[PDB]
RNA sequence: CGCAACCA
RNA sequence: GCGGG
RNA sequence: UGAAGAUGCAGUGUACCCGCGGCUAGACGGAAAGACCCCGUGAACCUUUACUGCAGCUUGACACUGAACUGGUUCUAACUCUGUCCCGUGAUCCGGGACGAGGACCGUGUCUGGUGGGUAGUUUGACUGGGGCGGUCUCCUCCUAAAGAGUAACGGAGGAGUACGAAGGUGCGCUCAGCGUGGUCGGAAAUCACGCGUAGAGUAUAAAGGCAAAAGCGCGCUUAACUGCGAGACCCACAAGUCGAGCAGGUACGAAAGUAGGUCUUAGUGAUCCGGUGGUUCUGUAUGGAAGGGCCAUCGCUCAACGGAU
RNA sequence: ACAUAGCACUCUGCAAACACGAAAGUGGACGUAUAGGGUGUGAUGCCUGCCCGGUGCUGGAAGGUUAAUUGAUGGGGUUA
RNA sequence: CCCACUGUCGUUGAAAAGCCAGGGGAUGACUUGUGGAUAGGGGUGAAAGGCUAAUCAAGCCUGGUGAUAGCUGGUUCUCCCCGAAAGCUAUUUAGGUAGCGCCUCGGACGAAUACCAUAGGGGGUAGAGCACUGUUUCGGCUAACCGAUGCAAACUCCGAAUACCUAUGAGUACUAUCCGGGAGACAGACUGCGGGUGCUAACGUCCGUAGUCAAGAGGA
RNA sequence: AUGGGUCAGCGACUUAUAUUCAGUAGCGAGGUUAACCGUAUAGGGGAGCCGUAGAGAAAUCGAGUCUUAAUAGGGCGUUUA
RNA sequence: ACAUAGUGUUGCAAGGCGAACGAGGGGAAGUGAAACAUCUCAGUACCCUUAGGAAAAGAAAUCAAUUGAGAUUCCCUCAG
């Protein structure tokens, strides 16, 4: 019946005016040995990857 | 059995831009181990050997002093 | 091998650094001068235990 | 050195 | 985490 | 010759058309989607000191479950009897009654520790000149690699899973290794002096590429092994990775121009989930709080089969 | 190969051990340790050595460790 | 009577286990009739995993049920246009799959693109050489050095052709990009050239590069 | 190497519901109703849905917003049927 | 001993079958998770008991949120 969303990933995804945003991966518990840059730079959100974009609409049918 | 199936990833290094092109500020050059080319006029050095391009220009490579060094540089 | 330490701010911040250190060549308490964002100032910051 | 606790 | 050396 | 053993292709030889009795050399003759071998993230049974349950067995707590004298000793009234007698009754079942023997035990329920191939569901990697055995699986350096990059083999060689509050920053200073010649042991080779000195020394560590403005070696002062960032690039399936001038703040060193966002560079590593600690006028299920969650910082994986299936 | 008479070990005191069954109950047995169950060996002759470290089993219980239970303490939240 | 040791035959049988000639037991732990009992993780078993209705490492029937099958097989009329790949990265992954590479359709935008000329570049290969690291022959000298003389994927004082990058230009080509829809494919083969491996073997194997086949008939 | 002795007949990309893209038709900064009522394919039913605004984890703000000490830089947005 | 248990006679009632649907008592596994144990499959198949023309539920010790609605059941939304 209804597309069901795959929750899992609607916990990862939000859907911006022209595609969508996702934190970055690397930045959860070893910390001491990455650089203040890599610390920094890994921060805030960026933009799925285009090649991405169609799987996450797959999986995000109402995002 | 022997004990040689290791070899490490590729590092792509190299000349990245070639004498006569236009540059911007920021633009890498070159990719090196050591110096095998040395920054000129409007090139710096970053922490592991790679000369880029700190202004527009074209890039000239020469061989200049007297240690016959290699210098990459951008002419403004 | 290196044990890993916080080096918290003497300001009353919650602010603090993470480093390793050799507890056999150094057994004191490191403190150090480091830059605090939350006040905007260099302050003194000293070895804690990591958390 | 043993007994017991183990669901990133 | 509880005793022994 | 050819998908590699031809009635059918090429060349060539032979052979009028068609039966019957024999025969089994071929039609890789018929028969049975090969049992051997391998594969499938099939299956079934079986095993065990594989994992995880459960039955059963067992331990204690509470309940049924009480009274005295002091953990016992005694009692009887709960309860038990697959003991005797009576009745229902024409009855070795069962029930009631009487007695006898036990007896607050045993036994049963709930909770709980142990035991538990008795039974159950499952798991038990891949690569691979078949598979097994052995070896390997992630990262760094060189060669293969065909003068941009990239490039395989169970091809040829080696390293890593760290170290360091100085071995980081900065200002100032310095220059080896080897030879000769002399000089207390002391000597081919220690330290001293003098002459050369072709880079052959050194570099925390493997190799390669570097290294005189030394990137090598010392001394003084120090914390830039900073916070917010970041034009623009490189490399890239993605996820990641790499370099970065400049800008703001706060610094260190320097008289000053300046130089510093760790270390000559390239190895020294692990996603997500779940949770811990610090901070936080984000949230707070009527409301005010709180719990809990979010955000920023950080911690916990030989998850080494190193994109990690529980 | 199996069984076998014979042998040995071991369990079992009778509402027996043990088995079947969800329980009631039934077998064992209308038997009672010269009996009944399990295990191995296998007429008979001559015999059957050493090892208790491992795993079982049996006995012991001084100490350590340890469940449910119980709930002393301490810490937090709310607010008169 | 019960059984089944040997052999021949039979093997689309007379027969889904027999006949025939011989064989064993034949008062016993015997054979046998009638009736009854034990039922599927169960029964029964002088134990072969034997037997339980020609079915047994878990019977048969029905139902769950159209179990699931990354595996085989099959997939039905016509014409026209274009037209691949057998790669990389990852994967309890290797004959599966996913992103990218390669195909097609629609839209946008049009020389941005390619070929060639010229110009500007960086190489460390072929060859060469011995300046370094190794290795090597002879001779001189008191081992180092010197003269002569060879060799090298992991040697370099040297060093092409090609290839690659950028700019400018003539001519010739619906070129190149970008945004969407749909894929297939991820077993490749041979030949030449440059190599590793092997025996400077293999219609061997593994790479790079071009062509062909794959998916291409015709002539030799 | 596989499958087919032959013929005839039967025999394999469906249906429902969501959703995305393309075509086409209506209406158009709007579009459209669902159950349901209804001599009933009409008509009524506006509840809802999509579009018209984004930024931020969120509170919040809004052609901006987030990050920040920063009104600097940067991210995502801002004509868009 | 009283009585009760038991026994008998009479009276009325019930039992069985049959489509689905209801309510209740029990309750899988194949499968999916590209393995599998939590989870899924699914309170489904199936077994059992028992109704009615329907059953069940039902008249707030309910929701809501700045002080509203007003038993139960079913349909569309909210909303994947
Ligand atoms: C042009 N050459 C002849 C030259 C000239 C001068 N002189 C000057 O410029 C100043 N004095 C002059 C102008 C001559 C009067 C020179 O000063 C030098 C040199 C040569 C270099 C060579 C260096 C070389 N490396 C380090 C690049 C090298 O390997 C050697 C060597 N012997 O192996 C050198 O000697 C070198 O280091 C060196 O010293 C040079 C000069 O000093
Ligand atoms: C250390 N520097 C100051 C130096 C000095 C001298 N000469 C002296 O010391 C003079 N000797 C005295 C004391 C005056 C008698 C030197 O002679 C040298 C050098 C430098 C080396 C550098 C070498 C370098 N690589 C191999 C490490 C290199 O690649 C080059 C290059 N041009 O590319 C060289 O020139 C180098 O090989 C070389 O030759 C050096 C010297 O000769
Ligand atoms: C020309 N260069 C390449 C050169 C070559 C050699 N030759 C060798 O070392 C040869 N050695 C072999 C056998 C090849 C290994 C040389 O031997 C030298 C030099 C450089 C000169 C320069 C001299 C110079 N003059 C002006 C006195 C000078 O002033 C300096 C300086 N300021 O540093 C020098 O270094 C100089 O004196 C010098 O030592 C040179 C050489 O020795
Ligand atoms: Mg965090
Ligand atoms: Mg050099
Ligand atoms: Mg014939
Ligand atoms: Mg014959
Ligand atoms: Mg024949
Ligand atoms: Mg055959
Ligand atoms: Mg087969
Ligand atoms: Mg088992
Ligand atoms: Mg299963
Ligand atoms: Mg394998
Ligand atoms: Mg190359
Ligand atoms: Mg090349
Ligand atoms: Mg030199
Ligand atoms: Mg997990
Ligand atoms: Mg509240
Ligand atoms: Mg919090
Ligand atoms: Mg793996
Ligand atoms: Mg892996
Ligand atoms: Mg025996
Ligand atoms: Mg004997
Ligand atoms: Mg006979
Ligand atoms: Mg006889
Ligand atoms: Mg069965
Ligand atoms: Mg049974
Ligand atoms: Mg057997
Ligand atoms: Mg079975
Ligand atoms: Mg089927
Ligand atoms: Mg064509
Ligand atoms: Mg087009
Ligand atoms: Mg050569
Ligand atoms: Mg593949
Ligand atoms: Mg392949
Ligand atoms: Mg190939
Ligand atoms: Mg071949
Ligand atoms: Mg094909
Ligand atoms: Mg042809
Ligand atoms: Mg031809
Ligand atoms: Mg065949
Ligand atoms: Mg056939
Ligand atoms: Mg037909
Ligand atoms: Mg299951
Ligand atoms: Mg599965
Ligand atoms: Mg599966």
């Amino acid at each position: 019946a209804k597309l069901k969303t795959r929750r899992g990933a609607a916990k990862r995804f939000k859907a911006t005016a022209n595609g969508f945003k996702r934190k970055q991966a690397f930045k959860r518990h070893i910390l001491t040995k990455k650089s203040a840059k890599r610390i920094r730079q890994l921060r805030g959100c960026v933009m799925v990857h285009v090649s991405d974009v169609a799987s996450v609409r797959r999986m995000c049918p109402y995002i | 059995s022997t004990k040689n199936g290791r070899d490490s990833n590729p590092k792509m290094l190299g000349v990245k831009v070639y004498g006569g092109q236009t540059v911007t500020a920021g633009n890498i050059i070159v990719r090196q181990r050591g110096t095998e080319f040395h920054a000129g006029a409007n090139v710096g050095m970053g922490r592991d050997h790679t000369l880029f391009a700190t202004a527009d220009g074209v890039v000239k490579f020469e061989v200049k002093g007297q240690f016959g060094r290699r210098y990459v540089k951008v002419e403004t | 091998m290196r044990d890993k330490i916080r080096l918290v701010s003497s300001a009353g911040t919650g602010y603090f650094y993470t480093t390793t250190k050799n507890k056999r060549t150094m057994p004191e308490k490191m403190e150090i001068k480091k830059f605090d964002p939350k006040i905007r100032q260099h302050v003194i910051f000293k070895e804690a235990k990591i958390k």
